Formats: C-alpha cells, structure tokens, sequence
RNA sequence: AAGACCAGGCU
C-alpha cells in the first residue's frame, strides 16, 4: 500500500460503473447526473482543461 | 414535481385533468384532441398540461425514510 | 438507397444514436479511465 | 485514409494530413486534440444511406449503434488542422446536387449546422435571427435559471440549492434539448406576455407581474441553506460538546433564545427558526465555557428542514442541518427571457388591474417594447409567434436554429386558422376603465426563467456595527 | 513588510486615507416608479428603520421626540439612541428602561430616517458630478430604491439588477449643503457641456410624439382625467 | 405623471407585423443585392485579368479591397433607405425611431432588409485557415459572402456561416467593450 | 433520542457520548425525527 | 341627470358558465361589474394549516399551498359565515371557520393518490368541489400525511385562492363602429362571435354620435359557486360598497 | 421582508378616516374627496356616474400611488350647487340603477330556468 | 487575464465546431474561458507503433 | 481571526 487516489464518479473503478436505474435509484443517485466529477472531503470538485 | 392545482393565468382547476389527459393520450388521442375533449379551450389552460412536467413520478423512486 | 430528402429525420436519428452512445462527458471519462 | 476507415490498424483517434505545397505529411496520434465527426462524401453522394437510417431507427433490439456506423466507414473524426485538407458541404440536399457549380470536390458534409452552440447555447429558441451579444448573454445567464437541479436533492446536504415549485418544458423546443435531459429538470415557466407599454413601471429592463398567478404559485421557489458543525479536541482537555447551554453560564452573553435545541443541542427538523436563533449549541470548555454555537444567517427567517448526526474520518460527532424558506417573487427579483431580455419586476398588479383580451386571458408578464428596437431579438418574438401557434396546435413547436422548414409566413398562415390575427396582435382592454386600447398589443406564451439574484439576498445597511481591528474603520462585506 | 503596507492600492494612504469604508450607508436594487418626482428616492421601510439622524431637542420639537421615544425602536418612527449632554448614549432598543426616557433641551434623539430627509444617491463608477445628487426621501412598501426614470441618463443606471448606494448626512450643516449644491433640480444643466442632463426617455418620449401629433382629439373625459394628474394646473378648463 | 396617463389608453407595442414589409420591397432588396453581388463578381474579375488601375498613394490590395467595400456600403444604404420609405405611419419601428427614444434607422434596415458586413479589426474577416475563412468556401475567394456579408436580415435568420461571421463581429465589441475601461480610468485618475 | 438510520431506516434508541452505529446494522448516518410541537402555516 | 335603465338578456346558462348581454349602461359600470366578478366576491377556501406527520416528497407549505388552492363548495354557508375579523370568538368557531382533516398512509404496494376526496370536513355543506379528483400528492409505501386545516372567509383582493371565477369574457360594440381601436388593416382581423355585418365587410362604418351600449359578458366558474349566483352576490357586494360610502359620506356632511 | 400585509387593500388600519372632504382654494366650487382603502372599482364607477350630472363641470379621480391604497376625487360645480350633494346624487342614482339591473336579473335567470 | 492584448480573446475562425462561439463569460476572461461544442470530442491519444 | 484562491453580477 503506497496510497490512495481520488476515484472519479462513475468512472471504470467507481462503484456506480454499469449499474442501472433501479440500483442507482436503490443508492440515492439520481441516474441523470453524468459524474466525471470528483468528492473530496465532502465538496465536488471539477478539473478543467 | 406535479400538476398545479389552479391555471396561473385564469384560474381553472386543471389538477383534476394529468391522470385522464394521460389515459386519452394512451387512447391514442392526439394532444389537440385530447385537450379539446377534456374541455380546455383557451391556450393558457392548454399550456398547463400541454407542457407539464411531471417529475413527482420520479421522485417516488426512490426509497423513503421511516 | 439515397436518402430522398428525408434528411431531417436521418440527421437528428443518427445524432441521437451518438448522444445515446457517447453522452456529454466522455471526455472526462475517457482521460480518467485511460 | 482506407486503413482509418476501416479501423483496421489506425484508430479513429489518428489524425492524417497532407500539405501538399509543402511536401510534407504529418500524422497525429497525440492525445488532447479537439476533433468532431462528420459524413464522408464519396464523388457527389453520401455515404450514409437509407439502410443505415433503417438500422439506426430500429437501433433497440439490434446492438446496431454509432459505434458500428463508425466501423462502416460512414462517418469519420477530423480534427482541426486537419479541416485546412477538408471541403466541407453545409447539407447535402443543397450543395452536393448540381447547380451552376461552386465546388464538386466536396469531401465530408456536416451532420447538422445546429451543432456548433454549446450546452447553454442549444436552449435558445431561433438563435439565428437574434444578435450575437444577446445570444452571449442568454448564454451566461442560462447557468443562473432557477429550477430542479437533480432529482435526488432531498437526499443531497448542500449549501445555497435553489429548486423550483412547478417547471415546465418549453412550449417551443430546440430539437437538441432532448439530449441536454431539459424536459427531465426544466428551469422555467412557460408564462402569457405582452410587449407593451402599460403604465410605465416596466419601462428600461422592467417588467409587470400579475399577482394573482403568483398567488397561483407563478414562480414560486424553495432556498436551502445548510450548516455544517464538528465536535473536535484540539488541547489536553479542550473539547466541543453538543449540548443545552444555560444562558448565563458562558462566556457568550447574548439576547438569544436557547430554547429551541433538544437535549442533545439540536433543534429537531420542524421547528420555525428566525433571526438569532441558536441552530447547534456547541460548548467548548475553557481551560469556564466558551458558546461557539452558530447561528442562522440574518433574516433567513427559515424551518429546519433535516437534521443529520455522523461521524467524521476522526471519528467525532459531526452534525449537519438543512434549513429551507419559500421566496416568492417579489419587485426586486430577476426574470430572464430565452434571449437576453432580463429584468427586475417594476410592480406586480392583481387580475382585475391586468389588461384583458376578449376570452378573459390575461397576461402573466408585461415586458416595455423599447426592449426590441436596439437589442435587435426578433427570436424573441418569432418564439412568443410560435408558442401562440403551439398552445392552440396542441404539438411543440420546433426552434432549431438552421431548418429552412419554419418562417415567420408559415407560423402566421398557421395561426390565422385558429380565429387570431396573423402576426399575434390582439386587441386588449384597459384593465382600469374597461375602455379599448386604441393600438393592438403583441402577446404570446413566452419560456422564462426565475434567476438567481433577489433582492432580498442583496439589500443591506450600516449604523454605527462592527469595526475592523486594525485601521478602527468599519468591517467589510 | 512596512512597503507593501503603504505602497499599493488598498495600502494605507490609498485604500484607509483617500477613500475608506463608511457608516450610515446603504446598497440595494434599483427598480423604476414614475410616480416620484426627480429629486424624490423610493426607499423600504427596513433600510429606513436601520438608518438613523441625530436631531438636537429643542422647545419646539421636544414633544415631537417624545412620542419617539415612547415609540422607542419597536414602532417604525421612534428613536433608537438618546445622547445626554455629558455624552453618554442611552439605548432604547433592548429594554423600556423608563427612567432614562426623560427628555431636555441639548439632548440628541437619533430618529429613524423619516419622509423629507436629504440623502446623497450615487452609483458606483461615478463619472462625473452628476453621478452622486441629493434626494428626499420618501418611504415605499417592499425592498427596492425608487426614482423617476428621468434620472436614469445622470447616472447611466437601467433597471436589470443595477444596486444603488445611499449616503445618510449625519449634521444639520452637511444636510444644508448638501440641500443647496447637489440637489436634483440644481443639477439639471451640466457645466461640462452647458446641455440639460435630464430628459424626457422611453414610452414617455414616444408618447410625447404621439400626443403632440395633429390627429389627437381627446374626449371631455379624457381630458379630466389629465387634467386631473398635473400638480401645476390652475383649476380651469381651456376651451376647446 | 400626465403623458403617461394618456398612454394607458392609445398604448405602445412592438411585434411581427412592424418588421415584415412589402412583397415587392422584398423583390426590391432581393434585386439590389443581386445587382451589387454582381458587381463585386465583375470588379474581383477585373483585378483577376489585371486590369484593375492602383489608385495613387493606395496598393493594389488596398483599392481593391477599397472598391468592394464601396459597393457592399452602397448596397447596404440602398437597401436600408428603401427599407425606410417602405414603412407605414402605424409602424412601431418608425414610431419609436422618428421620436428618438430608442433604436435607429441602422436597427431598422438591419431587421427589415440586410444585417450588413461584419468587420474584425476594422478590415473585412480575415482568413483563419490557410487561404479561406471557412472549410465551406474555396480557396482564395474574395467574394462577399465568403469574407463576412450578410445577406439575410434578422427577421428572415441567418445561415450557418453568417450566424458565425456574426459572432465573430460580436466579440469584438464585447472585447473592446471589457478592455477600454482601465485605461479610460486611469487616464481620468491621472487627470483629476 | 430516536434516531432514524439512514440506510434500513429503522430507528434507534441513543444517548450523548454514545458512538453512532445503527443497532440494526451498523450503519453512521442518523436523522432526527420531526419534533412533536406543532407550526401554523397559511394556505398563502 | 339620472340613473340608467339597463335590461339582462340571459343567452347561455350551464353550470359551468353564464353568457349574458347587459344593454344600456355605462362602460365604467360594465368594468366595475366584471371586475367585482373577480375581487370582491366572498367564498370559502382553506386558510390556517397544522401538519402533524410528513413523510412524502413535498414539504409542509408546499401541501399547505396546494390546500389553499383546492376550491370547496360555498353554495350556502357563505352568507351565513363571519370574516374571523369579525367573529366574535377569540378561535376558531363553525360561525367563523370550518374544519378539515387529513389522515393518509400508504401500506399498499402500489403508489396512493391523496386527492381531494380524502379531505373530511365537520360539515356536508363545504365538501371540496370535486365530490374526477384533484390530486393533492402522491404516496409510496410507507409515506404518510396527516393535517389539521381551518377554512376561512375572503375574496380575491386577499389572495386569488380567494377568487370564484376562471376567467371572465368581457367585450363590448364587436364591429368596430366606436373606433376605440384602429386596424392598420381591417381585412387582416377575425370577425367577433356577436359581430352583426356581412362576410364582405370588415368593420361598421364611423358613428360620431355612439357611445357604448351592449356589453357582452361570459362569467365562467371555478366550482365554489354557480355561475349564476356569482353575479348576484358581485351586485348585492357592490350595493353594499355603495351604501357604506354613502352612509359614512353622510356621516362627513354631518 | 418589507411585504405589507394582504389586507392594506381593503381594510382600514385604525384611526383612517374612509372619506375626507377638503376645498380646493384654487377654484370657486370645487372640493378633493380622499377615500381610504380603495381602488379604481368605486372611483370609475363615482366619475363616470358625476360625468352625466349636467350641474357638474369636472369631475376626476387618480390613484396618488399604486403601492398605496387611496383615491382622490375632484369635483367642480356651479356656483348654485354643492359639490357634497353632486356626490350625495351620483351615489344614489348608482345604487338605484345597481338594483335595478339585480332585480332584472333575477328575473331573467327565472325566466332562463323555467323556459 | 490582466493581458491587455486583444488577440488571444477574439473569436478564432477555428473554432468552427470545436468551441461554442456564442458561450463565453463577461468582464476579465472574456474569450479566454471556452465552452466545448456538442458533438466536439478531445483525443485521449495513443502510441504510434 | 486573518490571508489566499476561485466563481459570478452592474457599468
Ligand atoms: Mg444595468
Ligand atoms: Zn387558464
Ligand atoms: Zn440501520
Ligand atoms: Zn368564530
């Protein structure tokens, strides 16, 4: 274990990747939202070209 | 979210009308036909349902507390 | 088989099978994936 | 170009030029390069055919997509600097038949020239017969419309969300709203407005409300506000502890009443909460007590709305609190068409002091004309045209920019079939006197947006309050 | 280090000496009310509460102060501070405290900002002198700063989100100065230019062409009616 | 207080109807723009032969260039002035121009008739790309409608590529407007 | 004090200086129940 | 010197809506009529809201406003009831106010539609119009909502919940004769509904020496009230108006 | 925050008087009525009703300001008659003709119910 | 974005489809914060092997 | 407490 990395929201290794309306539903994520965002302690945070 | 009760402009209930605007539309009545039918004459009771949103639906989704 | 002015309903099909496909932020994802 | 195409060593990512005056070919695999697709012309003729069509119309149940209309060679990706090699046709129905010929080389052909706005640029209705420094400002003041952010926003804790009572899709739609989700989460109210001058408090950038549909819930909207509280330890035995002060007994001497938290420290969701009231009694222990509880935002005259206890990545006792307030629309709060025709509410009249037409209708807005003759949006008006036409038609409207199918003929010829004058004129009463008004009024069903700016959020005034440490002057903000 | 305090903008001499932070001032939107006179500002009954004049007790206006008083700051139109001669400030707005509620010549009675007051209006890019005029005040509903549309050219303001500051003069002196160089009315014609500054803009123009045309004929009604809304009309009818 | 108490009851407005004129001011303008699109094809032309003369003090890019823009602007006040004539007494347009509260007689030959060239940095649009404005148009074409003329007016939309032209015309004012102010306040720091 | 968990919404019997873990599940994330006093709201 | 004397055609009476033409009277009593239509009508509608329990996805006002909006049946107690302002009692009272109740719950799988039917109130007078429903929110599984609700008197000067009428028609000489409107050109304007010229001709030829004379109405109602007593009580409240000023204006003479 | 409550429309706030009556010095016969409370509804209606009075030679109304809740009326008579009576008249006639139309009202919905 | 020189800030003939030419914020960065265009795509790059 | 960065509004 050398650290840890921001995931980027539904990314291939974020936990919400190929799930469907009902399990994003399930999980109080609003299918809508793109991600490609980040969660950094609390706060969403967005990298710009 | 959900149907208004009153048209903003003049005031007539079309709170009562989402549920059977949606079955004449499934009935395969045109929106013009449908809203002619339910007796919606003037366009500002028209644009009512003609651009709702219904988004409570949506809401319902997901699971509630308690 | 050309498309005989039926063009309006071509274009906004084939541009709803990109959008449906790709979507708006592929670019964030694909640079982060890759 | 043959290998690209058919995808077979090169990805599609590859871009390929040649430069031929100066001998030289230049391959690009670098990554970072901006590139759009677009329909490959073989001699005169698309390659994209009727077969394709049928099999993208039928894309459901067939696993047949854009990926495999890439694969076919149909369309292509070309960057930038590789468009100086490219001749590109504006459609193919108009430039690639013959004609007393400007070009037959064409090489590729666009998809559709609506494509080159943006995100907040494809919701403006006819952006090609407004002005482009209006088109700028409809583009920045798309990110401040009020509406139904994201759909779980009950379950979100965030800090200043605004969400709206009753959104609705625009009567008159841009055909690439579909795919930006605008009739998913709509920021605005499709609401009945007269361009007239009615009796001069809507003059400059003003605009005339009718009270009664805002009595109706006409732009009526929710603020939340949340706050957020940690317990910490810093020194050997300094800690923050949620709990009850009594009043007296803390460092903190002030007026306000602490009867509203529970035996925890917490006001319970529910509870009707005004200026000073104490949201989260914090006590730190002074190595007596020290109060850092927090207060409510001045004014903010709210109800707590949720109240959520955690754990940090610590491990202490966090607490976070959502308090909302309704705001309905005032005089000072900000109103935007889809045009950049934005303003402030002059004065708000009831339905009996609104003009009326013969049918009882009444407009919802008054916006001055002297809006129109220098900012030049005739959008403006062909959408207020179009959405008189569509609220009757019973269809949605079409304002994609570049469709040579809709004109300001067609959409008058439309409407005079339903019993109205042809150019959306109709003749108004005086809501006063009852009296005619000698010229005829343009009105329509127009889309608007509630901005973010209010005035409530903005009025402030000093007397003698705080004074800064340093230069004993008074505080800033 | 001691430089960069002094040296640059929002240093010392620039940023504390030549301009500074300020009390009794308020910000807020504009919005239009034709109904005003040019040298008349709409202003919302909280800015009115929160701002204060200090007004010296005399025999003719000791009763006047007293009902202030006794409205103290709860009603809109009290006091909120009493100012002995020796200097020391009473505050009325956390208790009745009724033996200090006592009154005498000398005192000074900080009253809430009342209809007649004299304010200086200015918008922030103040170009020229017209920019920052004297006004009176008059008190309106709701939460926005009213003015005739008229004015609007002097300080280039139009009414899409445009705020407004507002300076209350705390001494009988600056108010008799300001009350005699910046008013309004003084101010119509600019030295710049010798021009009027003020004119007549907007549906107000259009309809004075309109109006002023030879096809306008006005019934008898119409013709009480206007009549009716001008301050300056002896009270006879012209022959028509 | 009174003139506005007179207008509740004529009342102002704006619409459609104000900006959609005359079928045959239609043909008139539609003429007139073929007749000047002609004329810049006759002069390109002329320099294509290498008969145009230099005028004095002038290179042969800036004459031409000179003359091009002479027929646009005649075209465009040709057309704006027959616009105007076309005008009705009941036209809102005109009554808000002839009385100077708001817009002018640029605004209205821009709504009814023709929007007009689109400049950037005083000179007509330049070539972005090698030898051309746009990957739409030839190489090495002066033409009006390749270097920024638009020929369609706001009322009738604009196509793709003079949509574009437009915006680049836009961003230059929007640009100037953003820069100038620090400079005009530091002169007039300065001058105080 | 009762807790609403915010994953099986089961609620919790708790005190001060109790570690928040739902007894249910495990769960970090509680929620207070509307209090039992009561507001007035116009129909406005 | 005197007052008119007006006569009432009666055209169309349905329950929903009253077309009627008033002749011979002035324009200024036609529009004070049309507009007491709106304001000065008194009927019953949801005003004092206490909400116990709320567990679905709109909030408390947000439930609160839409009860506001919901019209109920103010047929006969209307005349009967006090403005709380002038009830004699400190709370509320069946002279005064008129209770409702609220208790929904949804068990069932499938989503519930709370609807007016579900409001019960302490009296058969005032049941809610629609007694399809008007839908007051949606439920799933699990959710609740229970309420307490007053309903008192006012008309639309207060709030438009207040206001009986869903849009008054209103129009008076339907062929252009007064010329109180211009056409910049007539051939371009749909004829009126009461327009009594030929198809050939636009407008009636100018007459100098008219005044207006017909008006024209169509009185459409919201529920609350019939059409037909909606006018009657907007006449019977704008006597009353007429009387208190000539009372206290005595009382000023005086 | 500064919204005055709904009822400023239509009801006094106590101490108004609802009717004002003071002369004009500029004219010979003339007064200024001030009704507290009120809107266009009652003042059209008064000047529309004195317009018809042949003993009257002006008669107007205006509302000072529309966020405030007031009307002023300007009557001139001959010098033969008061402008308290003009007003006094103008009523009456306004409530004889309002009950009138209320009587043949009714009379007509029966007529309409009954066939 | 304190740059003085105007070049950078206008509107480039190449931003044909690639950027919105219509999106852009007002005051200090004007032309210098760009919006992607809808069908625009940005190279994730590879290696020319 | 203060400092820093960022975003936005009105000229
Ligand atoms: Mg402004
Ligand atoms: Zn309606
Ligand atoms: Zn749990
Ligand atoms: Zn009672």
């Amino acid at each position: 274990f050398i650290g840890k990395i921001p995931i980027m929201l539904r990314s291939t290794y974020c936990l919400l990747n190929g799930l469907t309306d009902r399990d994003l539903c399930e999980l109080n994520e609003c299918p809508l939202d793109p991600g490609g965002y980040f969660i950094i302690n609390g706060s969403e945070k967005v990298l710009i070209a | 979210m959900i149907i208004p009760v009153r048209c903003f402009t003049c005031g007539k209930i079309v709170g009562n009308k989402w549920e059977a605007y949606l079955g004449l539309l499934q009935a395969e009545y045109t929106e013009g036909d449908a809203l002619d039918a339910l007796g919606l004459k003037r366009y500002c009771c028209r644009r009512m349902l003609l651009a709702h949103v219904d988004l409570i639906e949506k809401l319902l989704n997901y699971a509630p507390l308690e | 088989e050309i498309t005989p002015d039926l063009w309006q309903e071509a274009c906004w099909i084939v541009i709803s099978s990109y959008f449906d496909e790709k979507g708006l932020v592929r670019q964030q994802l694909d640079s982060f994936d890759e | 170009r043959k290998l690209r195409r058919q995808m077979d060593i090169i990805v599609s990512e590859v871009s390929m030029i040649r430069d031929i005056r100066e001998r030289e070919i230049r391959i690009y695999t670098d990554a970072g390069r901006i590139c759009r697709p677009l329909l490959i012309v073989e001699k005169q003729k698309l390659l994209l055919k009727k077969r394709h069509i049928d099999q993208l119309k039928e894309r459901e149940y067939n696993n047949y997509s854009w990926q495999d209309l890439v694969a076919s060679g149909v369309v292509e990706y070309i960057d930038t600097l590789e468009e100086e090699t490219v001749m590109l046709a504006m459609t193919p129905d108009d430039l690639q038949e013959k004609e007393v010929a400007y070009c037959s080389t064409y090489t590729h052909c666009e998809i559709h020239p609506s494509m080159i706005l943006g995100v907040c640029a494809s919701i403006i209705p006819f952006p090609d017969h407004n002005q482009s420094p209006r088109n700028t400002y409809q583009s920045a003041m798309g990110k401040q419309a009020m509406g139904v952010y994201i759909t779980n926003f009950h379950v979100r804790m965030d800090t200043l969300a605004h969400v709206l009572y009753y959104p609705q899709k625009p009567l008159v739609t841009t055909r690439s709203m579909e795919y930006l989700r605008f009739r998913e989460l709509p920021a605005g109210i499709n609401s009945i407005v007269a361009i007239a001058s009615y009796t001069g408090y809507n003059q400059e950038d003003s605009v005339i409300m009718n009270r009664s549909a805002v009595d109706r819930g006409f732009f009526r909207s929710v603020f939340y506000r949340s706050y957020k509280e940690q317990e910490s330890k810093k020194g050997f035995d300094q800690e923050e502890v949620f709990e009850k002060p009594t009043r007296e007994t803390c460092q903190g001497m002030r007026h306000a009443i602490y009867d509203k938290l529970d035996d925890d420290g917490l006001i319970a969701p529910g509870v009707r909460v005004s200026g000073d009231d104490v949201i989260i009694g914090k006590t730190v222990t002074l190595p007596t007590k020290r109060d850092c509880s927090t207060f409510l935002r001045t004014s903010e005259t709210g109800i707590v709305d949720q109240v959520m206890v955690t754990l940090n990545q610590e491990g202490y006792k966090f607490c976070k609190i959502r308090v909302r307030s309704v705001r309905i629309p005032q005089i000072g709060d900000k109103f935007a068409s889809r045009h950049g025709q934005k303003g402030t509410c002059g004065i708000q009249y009831r339905q009996e002091d609104m003009p009326f037409t013969c049918e009882g209708i009444t407009p919802d807005i008054i916006i001055n004309p002297h809006a129109i003759p220098s900012r030049m949006t005739i959008g403006h008006l062909i959408e207020c045209l179009q959405g008189k036409v569509s609220a009757n038609k019973g269809e949605i409207g079409d304002a994609t920019p570049f469709n040579d199918a809709v004109n300001v003929q067609k959409i008058s010829n439309l409407l005079s079939d339903y019993g109205y004058h042809l150019r959306g004129n109709e003749v108004l009463y005086n809501g006063f006197t009852g009296r005619k008004i000698t010229s005829q009024i343009f009105i329509g069903p127009t889309y608007y947006q509630r901005l973010k700016h209010m005035v409530d959020d903005k009025i402030h005034s000093r007397a003698r309050g705080p004074i800064q440490i340093l230069n004993r002057q008074p505080m800033e903000g | 280090s001691l430089k960069q305090r002094l040296k640059g903008k929002e240093g010392r001499v620039r940023g504390n000496l030549m301009g500074k932070r300020v009390d009794f001032s308020a910000r807020t939107v504009i919005t239009p009310d034709p109904n005003l006179s040019i040298d008349q500002v709409g202003v919302p009954r909280s800015i009115a509460a929160n701002m204060t004049f200090a007004e010296i007790v005399t025999p003719f206006n000791i009763d006047r102060l007293q009902e202030l008083v006794r409205r103290g700051n709860s009603q809109y139109p009290g006091a909120k501070y009493i100012i002995r001669d020796n200097g020391d400030r009473i505050d009325l707005r956390f208790h009745p405290k009724p033996s200090d509620l006592h009154l005498q010549t000398g005192y000074k009675v900080e009253r809430h900002m009342c209809d007649g007051d004299i304010v200086i209006f200015n918008r922030q890019p103040t170009l020229h002198k017209m920019s920052m005029m004297g006004h009176r005040v008059r008190i309106l509903p709701w939460s926005t700063f009213r003015l005739n549309l008229s004015v609007t050219t002097p300080y280039n303001a139009d009414f899409d989100g445009d705020e407004m500051n507002l300076h209350l003069p705390q001494s009988l002196e600056t108010r008799a100065e300001i009350q005699e160089l910046a008013m309004v009315p003084r101010m119509i014609v600019t030295p710049q230019s010798n021009r009027p500054v003020m004119g007549i803009v907007q549906d107000t123009l259009t309809a004075v062409r309109k109006f002023t045309k030879r096809d306008v004929f006005l019934e008898r009604g119409e013709v009480m009616n206007l009549l009716m809304f001008l301050s300056t009309w002896d009270g006879k009818v012209p022959q028509p | 207080t009174v003139i506005n108490n007179w207008l509740l009851i004529e009342g102002h407005t704006i619409g459609i109807g104000d900006s959609i004129a005359d079928s045959k001011t239609y043909q008139d303008i539609q003429n007139t723009i073929k007749k000047a699109k002609q004329d810049v094809i006759e002069v390109i032309e002329k320099a294509h032969n290498n008969e145009l003369e230099p005028t004095p003090g002038n290179t042969l890019r800036q004459t031409f260039e000179n003359q091009v823009n002479r027929i646009l602007n005649d075209a465009r006040d040709k057309t704006g002035s027959s616009a105007q004539k076309s005008l009705s007494e009941y036209n809102n347009f005109k009554s808000m121009v002839v009385s100077g509260a708001k817009g002018s007689k640029i605004n209205i030959s821009q709504v009814i008739a023709v929007v007009g060239q689109q400049n950037v940095e005083g000179k007509r649009i330049p070539f972005g790309f090698k030898h051309r404005t746009l990957p739409h148009f030839i190489k090495d074409d002066y033409g009006p409608e390749s270097r920024g003329f638009v020929e369609n007016s706001y009322l009738a939309g604009l196509t793709p590529t003079e949509f574009f032209f437009h915006a680049m015309g836009g961003r230059e004012g929007l640009i100037d407007t953003a820069v100038k102010t620090a400079e005009t306040g530091y002169i007039q720091r300065r001058l105080i | 004090m009762i807790y609403i968990c915010g994953e099986c919404h089961t609620e919790n019997e708790i005190k001060s200086r109790d570690p928040i873990r739902c007894r249910e599940c495990g769960y970090r994330i509680m929620y207070k129940k509307r209090t039992k006093r009561l507001v007035v709201f116009d129909a406005r | 010197p005197y007052a008119n004397q007006p006569t009432v055609r009666i055209t169309e009476l349905t329950d929903e809506n009253v077309k009627f033409i008033i002749e011979n009277t002035d324009l200024a009593v036609a529009n004070s009529i049309r507009r007491v239509f709106i304001a000065e009508v008194p009927i019953i509608a949801i005003d004092w809201v206490q909400i116990d329990a709320n567990s679905s996805v709109l909030h408390d006002e947000f439930i609160a406003h839409r009860l506001g909006l919901i019209p109920l049946i103010s047929d006969d107690i209307v005349d009967k009831l006090q403005y709380s302002r002038d009830c004699t009692c400190e709370e509320f009272c069946p002279e005064c106010s008129v209770e409702f109740t609220l208790d929904v719950r949804c068990n069932e799988d499938q989503t519930r539609h709370v609807t007016s039917r579900d409001l019960i109130s302490n009296s058969p007078r005032v049941i809610p119009v629609t007694s399809d429903d008007i839908l007051i929110v949606k439920l799933r599984k699990g959710q609740e909502l229970r309420l307490r609700a007053y309903a008192k008197k006012g008309f639309g000067k207060e709030h438009a919940k207040w206001n009986p009428t869903a849009g008054v028609a209103f129009e008076y000489d339907p062929d252009n004769a007064l010329r109180h409107t211009v056409y910049p050109k007539p051939e371009e304007w749909p004829k009126s509904e009461y327009s009594e010229l030929d198809e050939d001709e636009s407008q009636a030829p100018y007459d100098p020496n008219g005044k207006p004379e017909r008006f024209y109405y169509n009185v459409e109602s919201c529920g609350s009230l019939r059409p037909e007593t909606i006018v009657l009580s907007a006449l019977s409240g704008l006597k009353k108006k007429l009387s208190d000023l000539q009372t206290q204006l005595s009382h000023e003479i005086q | 925050m500064n919204a005055p409550p709904a009822f400023e429309s239509f009801l006094l706030f106590e101490g108004e008087k609802k009717i004002t009556i003071n002369k004009d010095t500029k004219v010979p016969n003339a007064c200024l009525f001030t009704i507290n409370k009120e809107d266009h509804t009652l003042g059209n209606i008064i000047k529309s009703q004195l317009l018809k009075d042949p003993q009257v030679l002006f008669a107007g109304y205006k509302v000072p300001h529309p966020l405030e809740h007031k009307i002023i009326i300007r009557v001139q008579t001959t010098p033969d008659y008061s402008p308290q009576e003009a007003f006094t008249n103008a009523i009456t006639d306004l409530i004889s003709e309002l009950s009138l139309l209320e009587e043949r009202f009714r009379v007509a919905i029966k007529d309409k119910q009954e066939g | 974005r304190d740059g003085k020189l105007a070049k950078p800030r206008q509107l480039h003939n190449t931003l044909w489809g690639m950027v919105c030419p219509a999106e852009t914020p007002e005051g200090h960065a004007v032309g210098l914060v760009k919006n992607l265009a809808l069908m625009a795509y940005i190279s994730v790059g590879s290696q020319p092997s």
